[PDB]
């Protein structure tokens, strides 16, 4: 089925690869090259999870198998394997799953990049969707190579990956005081903010008072003006929450980045080059 | 090599190719260095010819 | 022509290029030379 | 700013996030900087013991006359090189105990034969000699007095906290642990052993002070939380490293040494010695350690010196 | 090559917008509006002008009062010394009351500030409150401002407030510092036993993690639309345009469903607002009813298992 | 005593019920645009299935304009419209080829709504979206240059006109579109400004969506001195066209 | 080299260039600087000729 | 292609040539001063 | 730029005298600083 305006834009070609070989939608979904390459990515992964799940840490029959949601624990290899290959059963299935996750999220973004040629539109989701696989790639590529193992990497696992993040961040004994994650927390909060303030101000003009028309750009500008003194604008609004966004989550790679390839003491103690500066 | 080779500036940008191969370069530069004082190769640091360190 | 050069500016263009490829090339030989002379790593 | 790669330790399971961290090349260097003394050579074991060749030996009674020298010697390299024997010794008159030095290095003497005899719980059979803290020096370098820390008016009590300190390794954090945990005996635990309210009244604060000791221990040692922690659950010993287990006898040591041996010295050590509150330079974690995780990276001097064991 | 719509490349100007007129009861407006060139290649030129009644006016009072009883704490702190005070500004801080106070008011030189500044802070956010709640109604806009700003305050007072008297000491509550502030973060989940096994510690980061993602795609989705007029939600939302259209049509064809231009914005509020409620809900079940996370969930099932690699024995057996 | 249930465990549930009406209403709100569906299924069944999937949808709310502007309602029933294209295969899920000339089909990216004919309006009622001819009071921010005089050229860096004026919005002042004067045809037509890029030391607009020929038929204003909605769409989405049409290798593949 | 290598600002824009390299060159300077004060080659806390803290 | 004439290109790359040369040579200098005074291979 | 060729003649010249002449100022105060420090 088809949106009710939607039949006059399904328009043939704007591929990047494939052509009229995988041109074509499945109910809503369009599918194309990026469709059918992700899809198996997509399928392979989520069941070489399932089959992780299937015979745990040290095998089905042990008590550390387990179906339970939260405990399912995928996990990379051991160190000591460095840059090379684990075998299945002590982490390379971890690694197969990594390599599925990454096709899966690429050919997603491909993907993306030929609907807006289809439509005629800015590139600008595909663009930022960059950012989060960008950020997803310094978690098992780029900082595990400039350490020397994909060991480094995070377990696939609900409750397991926390554990992961705690004892990274408390090898820096207070990871709160990493520069480049309180500037990427700071985005993280003034994003949401910024997205409640978006949300109810189109939603409070659109939805007025009883008896109230629907009001207009004069009264979005009023508004905040008269609580800060200050409007950004209609359109602005979406450029400044795509900026604090991105923001967030390119500073997000950098700080952990950071975190061993570049800094190993603890974090407070990288503020010393201030606290030591010759002026105080 | 062949005697036409030429004919692959009517089809490749020729700005396009240089400023592509400048890019490369540099980053290829920094990268060998970098990958080099990584490894026991590394000439800074390898107290080579004397440490100066040590004269007090 | 696909890059709006002519038959004669590809031909000076690939001289050119040749040349100044082959030059660098011959920088980096000189100073592969040079390293393994001073610190062979091989 | 460093630069890559580090080195890297496996402490956990694989994906657990337990590992270690460090810089190369300031490893190397550290190493260099943590070199121990070659041991003299060995000396003759016959003949009188000390306890009846010497005047005033109330220590090392049992050593051979030629131990008992090269015992001598030893302590003067490690704890005063430029001074010579008389840094302990009044002139013309090695048995005489008149100078503050000789009193305070008799109970150092009793200090090392406890930590090598006693505490092998902590320092295993590596040991401490002297040298583990004074590295040559008379005053160790890393002797602590309890910190007052920056001046306020009048009106408002100091919070001790909330300031840049190295003591924390640069965190706010309560910036004078040492007094409380590792001179005195303050609970370090805080975590309740139940998952539902109603039978731990630990608080917050509390929470911080141990925060803080801990950031000072980890400093101390050169190492990260996960060295003793699986920080998932910082109270479980079953899930915590053997590291943990020596760390927990390393504290009671430090009490015991601070408590009974260093504190009991106060009125024989002269005013230099101490900070401002009156109290004597004293024993942390850092004053053997000097940031490594064994002293000297663990360099095995103790063995070779019988006089540093009890009987 | 595309114009991305980032930067303003040609700016124009007209007479500053004095605003919407209020109804009677309301002051008129006070500033002088200027233009920001700077400020205009980003977004709107125009500042001011600014609206200001008793709410407000008492709102700023109170704040203010909060903000330089910090900061002349803080000074204090290091004895008066501005370059002090520079150099260690970010571990200063106005420290809670010392835990033998329990809730009573406490003595200016011990906590009796920090006690001061939250109350007057509180104030001067609870009057901001009824500021936005006001200016929404002197233009007939409904309340969805005031309603999401609440919802943070909620937040805001568990932290500060609630759990600390429901726990019965305002040592309890929050420091006003950057690293102070820090430190209280990390060592709460230290003290009740792993924040990361709170499940509504978990909503809330699936929720702030999701604003994040919904801002990303909302704003880039508008942004790639505002070739048609897209950033103009108002009239999209009552006159469906292309904009609107290839919007929804994006969303369908890349994951299967879609929303409106309108209903985009109900999913925004309720992510941003979900963030603050299960914030507040997780921090107010915290040492109230659950002391430690991690054994809440040991006993409820959820708390992975590994095959054991380090292990220590408890000197406290021994 | 010692229980399993606790209060956590009671809220966390609570939540869920909570969370699960929440998303149902949300999606409701979904489906007050493009419902019920355009299938295959509704056509054999003569129009008696309509396909609105789970859950269905609301009762319509109600928008009232401004300045007696009238009544919109939603959900609304919506009049098919002609698609002037053709099926590329008959199978289900193909995609369409514009009929004709595709830049003038009214297709795919070309494709846009019938908005409504009249005006966005300011707050006190004028016309939004107007000339500097018309809002005088408008002027250049100091600094910037005066598009005014610049030429403009395609894709393909052939000049299509010179710009005549500039069209900018009265409520947030900004520009919206610049007025070509078009060489071939000395017709004024709008550009939006999101299909245009400046530079600004040569006084060059450069639209990279169509070739300088294709400005001879961009879509034409009913009154010169202000725009209505509907024409607003039928101008952004005629440049739109260009961007899968305007050559033969923008249709892809790259391989 | 070649006759004909000036032609290269035909394809190239001077000033561009110009510009990038001197920015390039900046940046290098500082960065090989901090590199090479953080070897052994430390030319500034290697106490040479003398220390001058130990004069105090 | 730039907007400069053959001889412009011609000019231009003259002085260029002469002030890359120049400052290579200042380069030079400097680091013969280094490698006397700290030899680093 | 919009200078003629005798405002770069110009503006040249003035630019490199005072460049000398700063130049010269800061060999003064390295000569000043050797003798009273020196460094290497
Ligand atoms: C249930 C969905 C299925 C229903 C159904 O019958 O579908 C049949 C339907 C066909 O039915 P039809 O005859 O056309 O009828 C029209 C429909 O009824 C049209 O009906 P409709 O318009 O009602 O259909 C929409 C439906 C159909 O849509 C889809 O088909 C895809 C749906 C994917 C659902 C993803 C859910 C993700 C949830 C993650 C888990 C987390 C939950 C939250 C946890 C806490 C978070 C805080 O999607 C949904 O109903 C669910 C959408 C809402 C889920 C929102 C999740 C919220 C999570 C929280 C976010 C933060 C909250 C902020 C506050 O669709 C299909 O057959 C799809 C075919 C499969 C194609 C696969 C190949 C694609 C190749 C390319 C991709 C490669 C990868
Ligand atoms: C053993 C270690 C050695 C040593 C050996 C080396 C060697 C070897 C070399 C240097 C070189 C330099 N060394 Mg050294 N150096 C040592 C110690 C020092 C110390 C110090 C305090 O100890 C100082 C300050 C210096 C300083 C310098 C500079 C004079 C010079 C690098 C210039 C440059 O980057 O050109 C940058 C290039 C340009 C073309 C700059 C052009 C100028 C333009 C016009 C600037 C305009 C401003 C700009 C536009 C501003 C940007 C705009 C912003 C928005 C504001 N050295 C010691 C003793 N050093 C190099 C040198 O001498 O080069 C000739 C060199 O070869
Ligand atoms: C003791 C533990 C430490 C700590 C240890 C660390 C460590 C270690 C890390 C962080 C990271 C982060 N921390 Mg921290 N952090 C702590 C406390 C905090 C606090 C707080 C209030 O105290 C906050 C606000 C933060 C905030 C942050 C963010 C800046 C960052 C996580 C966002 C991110 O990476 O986005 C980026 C987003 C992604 C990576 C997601 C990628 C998504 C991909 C592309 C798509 C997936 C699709 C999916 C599979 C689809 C499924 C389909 C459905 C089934 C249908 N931390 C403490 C003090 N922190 C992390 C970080 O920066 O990572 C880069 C990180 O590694
Ligand atoms: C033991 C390891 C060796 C060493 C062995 C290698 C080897 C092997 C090579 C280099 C090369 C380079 N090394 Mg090295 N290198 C060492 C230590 C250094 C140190 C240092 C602080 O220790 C510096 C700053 C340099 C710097 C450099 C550059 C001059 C050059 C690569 C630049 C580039 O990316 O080209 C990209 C730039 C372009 C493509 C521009 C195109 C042409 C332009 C117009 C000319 C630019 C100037 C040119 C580089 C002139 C210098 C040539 C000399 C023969 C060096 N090396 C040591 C001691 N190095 C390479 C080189 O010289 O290539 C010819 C090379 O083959
Ligand atoms: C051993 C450590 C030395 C020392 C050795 C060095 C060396 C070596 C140099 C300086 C230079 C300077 N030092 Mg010092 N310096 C020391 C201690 C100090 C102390 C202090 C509180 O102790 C002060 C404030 C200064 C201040 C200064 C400035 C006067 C000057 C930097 C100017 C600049 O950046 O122009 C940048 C601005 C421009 C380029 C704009 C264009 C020119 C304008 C008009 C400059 C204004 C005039 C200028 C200030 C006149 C002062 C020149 C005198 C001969 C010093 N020094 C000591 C005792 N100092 C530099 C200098 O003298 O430059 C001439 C320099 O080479
Ligand atoms: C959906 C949850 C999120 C959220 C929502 C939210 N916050 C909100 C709102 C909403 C919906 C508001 O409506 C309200 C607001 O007005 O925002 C624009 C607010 C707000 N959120 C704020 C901040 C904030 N919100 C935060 C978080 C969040 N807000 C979430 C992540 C954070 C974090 C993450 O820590 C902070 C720091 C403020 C910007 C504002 C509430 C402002 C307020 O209460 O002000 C009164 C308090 C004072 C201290 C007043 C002080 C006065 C100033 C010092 C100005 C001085 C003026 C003086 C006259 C100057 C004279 C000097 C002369 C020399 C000229
Ligand atoms: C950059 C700013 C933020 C952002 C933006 C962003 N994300 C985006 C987009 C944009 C603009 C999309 O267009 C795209 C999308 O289509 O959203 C609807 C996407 C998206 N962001 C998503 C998730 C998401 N984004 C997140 C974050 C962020 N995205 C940022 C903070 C996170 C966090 C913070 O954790 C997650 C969970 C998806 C909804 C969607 C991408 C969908 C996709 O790629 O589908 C293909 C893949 C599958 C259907 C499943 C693949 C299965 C794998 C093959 C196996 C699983 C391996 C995995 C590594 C295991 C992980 C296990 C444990 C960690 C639990
Ligand atoms: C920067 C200050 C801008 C400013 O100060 O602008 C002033 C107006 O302030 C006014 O309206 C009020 C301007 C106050 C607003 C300043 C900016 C507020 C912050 C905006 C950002 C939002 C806050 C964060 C939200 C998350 C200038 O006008 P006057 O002071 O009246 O005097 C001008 C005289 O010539 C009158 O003849
Ligand atoms: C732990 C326990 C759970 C915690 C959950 C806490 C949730 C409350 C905290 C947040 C406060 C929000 C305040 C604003 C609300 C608001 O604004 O709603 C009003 C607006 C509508 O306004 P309008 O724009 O249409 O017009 C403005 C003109 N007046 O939006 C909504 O109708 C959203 C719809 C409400 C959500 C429905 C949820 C139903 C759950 C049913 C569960 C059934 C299970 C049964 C099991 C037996
Ligand atoms: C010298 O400084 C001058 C004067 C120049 C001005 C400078 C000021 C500066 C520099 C200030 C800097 C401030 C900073 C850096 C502040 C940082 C603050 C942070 C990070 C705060 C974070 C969280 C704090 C929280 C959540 C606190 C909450 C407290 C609450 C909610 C308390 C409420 C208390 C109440 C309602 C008390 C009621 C009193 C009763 C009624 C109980 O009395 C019996
Ligand atoms: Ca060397
Ligand atoms: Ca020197
Ligand atoms: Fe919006
Ligand atoms: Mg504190």
């Amino acid at each position: 089925a088809m949106l009710s305006f939607e039949k006059k834009y399904r328009v043939r070609g704007g591929t990047l690869i494939g052509g009229d070989l995988f041109d074509f939608w499945v109910g809503p979904f369009y599918v194309g090259f990026f469709g059918v390459v992700g899809f198996c990515f997509t399928l392979l992964g989520v069941l070489l999870i399932v089959w992780g799940a299937t015979i745990g840490p040290t095998g089905p029959t042990s008590d550390l198998q387990t179906y339970n949601l939260w405990r399912i624990s995928i996990a990379p290899p051991d160190l000591s394997y460095g840059l090379r290959m684990a075998p299945l059963t002590e982490g390379g299935l971890w690694q197969i799953i990594t390599i599925c996750a990454a096709g899966a999220f690429i050919s997603w973004a491909l993907r993306e990049v030929e609907i807006c040629r289809k439509l005629g539109i800015g590139f600008h989701v595909p663009f930022a969707f960059s950012f989060a696989i960008g950020a997803y790639l310094v978690l098992v590529f780029v900082r595990p190579l400039l350490m020397g193992a994909w060991g480094h990497g995070f377990p696939y696992g609900i409750l397991s990956h926390l554990d992961w993040v705690s004892n990274v961040g408390y090898q820096f004994l207070h990871f709160h005081y990493n520069p480049a994650h309180m500037l990427a927390i700071s985005f993280f909060f003034t994003n949401c903010l910024a997205l409640s303030m978006h949300g109810s101000l189109i939603l409070s003009v659109t939805n007025p008072q009883k008896g109230e028309p629907v009001k207009t750009s004069e009264h979005e500008n009023t508004f905040f003006r008269d609580i800060v003194g200050y409007s950004i604008g209609a359109l602005a609004i979406h450029r400044l929450g795509l900026f604090l966004a991105l923001s967030a989550a390119f500073w997000s790679a950098v700080c952990i980045l950071i975190s061993g390839p570049f800094w190993t003491r603890g974090w407070p103690e990288w503020w010393n080059w201030w606290l030591e500066l010759p002026l105080w | 090599m062949n005697a036409n080779l030429y004919k692959i500036w009517l089809i490749l940008d020729p700005r396009r190719v240089l400023v592509s191969i400048v890019a490369f370069q540099i980053v290829l530069g920094l990268l060998i260095h970098m990958i080099v004082l990584s490894t026991d190769l590394n000439w800074l640091d390898d107290n080579i010819p004397v440490s100066y360190q040590a004269l007090g | 022509s696909l890059t709006g050069l002519t038959d004669d500016e590809a031909k000076e263009f690939h001289a050119i290029f040749m040349q100044s490829m082959y030059a660098w090339f011959g920088l980096v030989v000189i100073a592969h030379l040079l390293a393994w002379l001073y610190r062979p790593w091989l | 700013c460093e630069g890559p790669p580090p080195g890297t330790e496996q402490i956990g399971y694989r994906g657990v996030g337990m590992e270690n961290y460090y810089n190369k090349r300031q490893r190397a260097l550290s190493i260099q900087a943590n070199q121990p003394v070659e041991s003299l050579p060995a000396a003759d074991s016959t003949g009188p013991k000390a306890s009846e060749v010497y005047q005033n030996v109330q220590v090392l009674k049992d050593l051979s006359v030629g131990e008992f020298t090269r015992t001598m010697v030893a302590v003067t390299t490690w704890v005063s090189p430029k001074e010579g024997c008389n840094y302990c010794h009044v002139p013309g008159n090695w048995a005489s105990d008149d100078i503050y030095t000789k009193v305070v290095s008799r109970r150092m003497f009793e200090l090392v034969r406890a930590a090598n005899s006693d505490w092998k719980a902590h320092v295993a059979e590596t040991g401490v000699t002297c040298y583990t803290c004074h590295r040559g020096n008379p005053v160790p370098k890393y002797a602590w007095v309890t910190d007052p820390g920056p001046k306020y008016p009048s009106g408002l009590k100091p919070t001790g906290q909330n300031y840049g300190s190295k003591t924390v390794a640069y965190a706010s954090l309560p910036f004078d642990p040492l007094t409380p945990f590792l001179d005195q005996a303050n609970e370090i635990r805080i975590t309740g052993n139940a998952a539902l309210a109603g039978s731990n009244p630990a608080s917050l604060k509390q929470a911080e002070w141990t925060f803080g000791l801990m950031m000072n221990i980890s400093d101390s040692l050169g190492v990260g939380c996960t060295f003793c922690h699986n920080t998932r659950a910082f109270n479980d010993w079953t899930q915590s490293t053997p590291k943990r287990t020596t760390a927990w006898y390393a504290i009671r040591h430090v009490r015991d040494i601070n408590q009974n041996y260093i504190w009991p010295l106060n009125d024989v050590l002269p005013a230099s010695r101490k900070g401002p509150y009156g109290d004597p330079l004293r024993v942390s974690c850092m004053t053997c350690h000097q940031a490594v995780n064994k002293p000297l990276y663990g360099a095995q001097m103790a063995k070779d010196y019988p006089g540093l064991y009890k009987t | 090559p595309e114009y991305q719509n980032i930067f303003t490349a040609v700016q124009v100007r007209a007479p500053a917008y004095p605003g919407v007129p209020l109804p009677k009861g309301n002051l008129p407006r006070i500033g002088r509006p200027i233009f920001s060139y700077w400020l205009g290649k980003i977004g709107d030129a125009q500042i001011g002008p600014i609206y200001l009644g008793l709410t407000g006016t008492l709102s700023i009072f109170f704040g203010l009062v909060a903000i330089s009883i910090i900061g002349f704490n803080m000074l204090a702190s290091v004895h008066w010394d501005v370059f002090q005070f520079l150099k260690h500004f970010f571990w200063l801080g106005l420290e809670p009351p010392p835990p033998q106070y329990g809730l009573r008011i406490p003595p200016l030189s011990e906590g009796g500030w920090w006690l001061m500044a939250g109350l007057f802070l509180t104030l001067s956010i609870l009057l901001w409150w009824v500021r936005t709640y006001k200016r929404a109604e002197a233009l007939g806009m409904s309340q969805h401002l005031s309603w999401a700003f609440a919802a943070a305050i909620f937040f805001y007072l568990v932290l500060g407030f609630i759990r600390p008297v429901m726990m019965g000491s305002w040592a309890k509550a929050v420091p006003f510092g950057i690293f102070p502030h820090l430190d209280w973060t990390a060592a709460f989940s230290i003290r009740y036993g792993n924040l990361y096994y709170n499940p509504f510690h978990m909503l809330s980061i699936a929720f702030l993690y999701g604003s994040a993602l919904l801002f990303a795609m909302h704003g880039a989705t508008i942004l790639s639309v505002s070739r048609f007029g897209g950033d103009r939600e108002i009239d999209q939302i009552t006159h469906r345009g292309t904009a609107a259209e290839r919007a929804a049509l994006f969303w369908r064809w890349t994951m299967g469903f879609n929303v409106t231009m309108e209903s985009i914005h109900r999913w925004a509020w309720w992510c941003a607002v979900l963030t603050v409620i299960t914030a507040g809900i997780g921090i107010l079940l915290s040492g109230t009813v659950v002391d430690n996370w991690y054994l809440w969930a040991v006993k409820h099932g959820m708390a992975p298992a590994y095959p054991e690699v380090v292990t220590a024995v408890n000197p406290y057996e021994t | 005593i010692t229980h399993y249930i606790d209060a956590a465990q009671i809220t966390i549930w609570a939540f869920w019920l909570f969370f699960f009406g929440l998303i149902i209403y949300l999606r409701r709100e979904d489906k007050r645009e493009g419902y019920p569906l355009d299938s295959d299924r509704t056509e054999r069944s003569g129009g008696r299935v309509k396909v609105v999937g789970f859950p269905d949808l609301p009762d319509p709310k109600t928008f009232v304009l401004p300045h007696n502007g009238g009544t919109v309602v939603a959900p609304r029933v919506e009049a098919p419209v002609a698609v002037n294209a053709t099926p590329f295969s008959p199978a289900p899920g193909s995609p369409l080829v514009p009929n004709g000339d595709p830049m003038l089909s009214g297709f795919g990216p070309a494709a846009s709504p019938d908005r409504p004919k009249h005006c966005d309006l300011t707050f006190e009622g004028l016309p939004k979206i107007v000339p500097m001819r018309v809002a005088k009071e408008f002027s250049i921010a100091e600094g910037d240059p005066d598009p005014r005089g610049m030429t403009v050229v395609g894709l393909d860096g052939e000049v299509a006109g010179t710009v005549s004026d500039v069209w900018v919005d009265r409520s947030e002042p900004q520009i919206r579109y610049l007025e070509v004067e078009v060489a071939a045809n000395k017709k004024k037509v709008l550009l939006p400004i999101g299909f245009s890029r400046f530079d600004k030391k040569a006084r060059k607009v450069k639209v990279d969506a169509i070739k300088a020929a294709h400005f001879a038929n961009v879509p034409t204003l009913s009154n010169p001195d202000q725009v209505t909605l509907y024409e607003e769409d039928k101008v952004c989405a005629y440049y739109a066209g260009g961007k899968l049409y305007a050559t033969a290798e923008r249709a892809g593949p790259l391989l």
